RNA sequence: GAAAGGGAGUCGGGUUCAGAUCCCCGAAUCCGGAGUGGCGGAGAUGGGCGCCGCGAGGCGUCCAGUGCGGUAACGCGACCG
RNA sequence: CGAGCCCCGAGGGGCUCUCGCUUCUGGCGCCAAGCGCCCGGCCGCGCGCCGGCCGGGCGCGACCCGCUCCGGGGACAGUGC
């Protein structure tokens, strides 16, 4: 009622040869750096090839509900930290120099880190479970992990992320964690894992072993596949019946 | 210099970004300045106007002729010389063309071509006449002309 | 929701450079300058023609050294003559020297210093 | 004069006072002016013709 | 990457045994700078209404004011960007 | 908008070119109008979506999703022995 007849609108069409294009988004366009490019035609790879079974098994992952169980319960086994690590000897050099001496203490059941002392672990049937981190990118540390778990009995489990595994143990980056014994009010828990993990990984390793990856087209490519097999169906829906 | 056809300096406009763009295309002969000339899918046929062979009739003449679909102009531009559109198949996307020197090529439909002859006429017509026309014509080519047996 | 590109080109994005903050001088004392006042003027010529200079132009002939520019040359006097110069003339002697024929102020009488300096 | 000598040139003295004024000249001002409004009026002209042409389905 | 291409702006007179478009005298000119703004001029300083005032002219209020001329070619000392 | 493709009840989905804004002129065309949703300050109805004034932000305008920039070749060419 009291707008001022001065203001209007302008609108500008953006046909062809007409008012000249808004500054859109471009990303799909863009000329990235080669490294871009190269770790996402990688990634495309490893679509588009046939990836082979023990290369192909790391992209079966824990679901995300099954893994917070597991990063929850392996929380509370994470290596003791370097602080901590000083405070505690500093405790036993006191009470060792009054007055109790030695005093083991039940040295507590701790979570196993590194793919070697892993590797040991399950070899020697020592390891309760096995946590295994899906993008290990020199993938030959733990290709061999899940045909040795199942071999030896250990339940195994994959899980994403190294980065992970790396916070559980105070570090950057860590290949597998292993459960040994475990504390006794974390039995059940662990039976619990256990048994999903082995109905999810061990029990079908017979078909884990032929599960083929990749060998996908890309969208384009299947688009067009999918459009030509639809121009054959339409004249053969009419010629039959 | 060193080409007898005529070069068009035609100006368009920038469509992302407010500029005026320069292109130096090759001038089939009948074109003037001051004419608009119109590139693309939807052009019509005009002496000047690019579009793609396959969106073109089957015995049209074409002058700035692309080789591969989508680098500039590659066949019959020297002057007074053209390519002709023989024929079409809608599948495959293909075009047979006669090239200048009579050979039959197969290119895609989408190659864009410039209507028309090239201008420059029939440069070839007139004798030389003389060694220092010769000269005067090389010279402004290459270190070639005088050519010892 | 904000995040857009708007050009197909990918530039370098551009990243903080710290300036230095050195833990030791590489040199522990800066060099004196050489090319002091003294060093600039190294003795005024005598010949015909500067006395001519002195006498007609109220101009005083130094020969100087050959790295010294005219801004320094007045510099010099100004300081080690305590004068006022109007202009520097500067050319460099076929025997490599460096000559500077510098005209003096006006109210500065190049004949008497010329005597207070010695050169009469 | 020289193009450096321009740098030291009143204003007046490098153009006319004129739309396009020392750039263009006053001929071809005018053919623009003429060919802008005319244009403009040819795009009205259209617009109102197919605005009456689609009265009919 | 040019002492022959492009490239702002120095001329007249005098002067030495030997230098001068370089020195001296006299006339200019180009480029750059002026933060505390160097001086002027321009922008820019007019109309309307109430009043006072013999008239002229003053007071209050409101509204303008990024220059002007020529039919035109174009002009005038600036003439926001 | 469209021929209306076909059901048509004249609605309208499956079905085709369009899933388009630029051809009589030697003009001009960018740095968003508009709409919607919010966030401040101001005086202030002084009953809250609430009176109005100075600023700021987002979205639609400018459809969604996607795995190779687009196109042309291609297990040939090519390279090594
Ligand atoms: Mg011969
Ligand atoms: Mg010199
Ligand atoms: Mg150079
Ligand atoms: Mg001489």
């Amino acid at each position: 009622k009291v707008v001022n007849p001065l203001f209007e609108k302008r609108p500008k069409n953006f046909g062809i040869g007409q008012d000249i294009q808004p500054k859109r988004d471009l990303t799909r366009f863009v000329k990235w750096p080669r490294y871009i490019r190269l770790q996402r035609q990688r990634a495309i790879l490893y679509k588009r090839l046939k990836v082979p079974p023990a290369i192909n098994q790391f992209t079966q992952a824990l679901d995300r509900q099954t893994a917070t169980q597991l990063l929850k319960l392996a929380h509370k086994y994470r290596p003791e930290t370097k602080q901590e690590k000083k405070q505690r000897l500093l405790a036993r050099a006191e009470k060792k120099a009054a007055g109790k001496g030695d005093v083991p203490t039940k040295r507590p059941p701790v979570l196993r880190a590194g793919v070697n002392t892993v590797t040991t672990l399950v070899e020697n049937k020592k390891a309760q479970l096995v946590v295994i981190a899906h993008d290990v990118d020199p993938i030959e540390l733990v290709v061999f992990l899940p045909a040795l778990c199942r071999k030896m009995g250990v339940p195994y489990c994959i899980i994403k992320g190294k980065a992970r595994l790396g916070r559980l143990v105070h570090r950057k980056t860590c290949t597998t964690v292993a459960f040994t014994q475990v504390n006794s009010e974390d039995k059940g828990a662990l039976a619990k894992l256990v048994e999903a993990i082995r109905t999810n990984y061990n029990d079908r390793y017979d078909e884990i072993r032929r599960h083929w990856g990749g060998n996908v087209l890309g969208p384009k490519s299947v688009a067009r596949i999918a459009k030509l097999e639809k121009a054959k169906a339409k004249e053969l829906a009419t010629k039959l019946g | 210099p060193g080409r007898g056809a005529p070069l068009a300096k035609v100006v368009f406009r920038d469509p992302y970004r407010f500029k005026k763009r320069t292109e130096l295309f090759i001038a089939a002969e009948g074109i003037h300045t001051g004419q608009f000339v119109y590139c693309g899918k939807k052009a019509q046929l005009n002496i000047g106007n690019v579009l793609p062979v396959g969106t073109m009739p089957e015995g049209t003449i074409v002058c700035c002729l692309e080789e591969k679909p989508g680098d500039r102009g590659k066949l019959a531009r020297a002057s007074g010389n053209y390519a002709t559109v023989i024929s079409h198949n809608p599948e495959t996307k293909k075009t047979r063309v006669k090239l200048p020197s009579g050979s039959k090529k197969v290119i895609s439909s989408a190659n864009r071509a410039v209507v028309g002859v090239v201008a420059g006429g029939g440069r070839i017509d007139k004798p030389i006449l003389k060694a220092g026309r010769a000269y005067h014509k090389y010279k402004a080519k290459r270190n070639c002309w005088p050519r010892v047996r | 929701k904000k995040k857009i590109r708007t050009s197909p080109t990918f530039r370098r994005p551009k990243t903080l450079r710290l300036r230095r903050q050195p833990k030791y001088p590489r040199k522990s004392a800066p060099r004196r300058n050489k090319l002091d006042h003294y060093a600039i003027i190294k003795f005024p010529l005598t010949t015909e023609s500067a006395m001519k200079k002195i006498e007609d132009n109220n101009t005083l002939v130094f020969i100087v050294d050959v790295k010294a520019n005219k801004h320094q040359i007045k510099q010099a006097v100004k300081k080690l003559y305590d004068i006022d110069v109007a202009k520097v003339n500067t050319l460099i002697r076929p025997d490599g020297e460096k000559k500077a024929y510098v005209r003096l102020a006006p109210d500065y009488d190049a004949l008497d210093v010329a005597n207070k300096i010695g050169i009469i | 004069v020289r193009p450096k000598v321009l740098m030291r040139l009143s204003k007046t003295k490098k153009h006319v006072s004129r739309a396009y004024g020392g750039s263009m000249c006053a001929k071809c001002v005018r053919d623009r002016i003429k060919r802008a409004f005319l244009i403009e009026e040819q795009k009205i002209v259209v617009k109102v013709l197919k605005a009456q042409a689609q009265s009919q389905k």
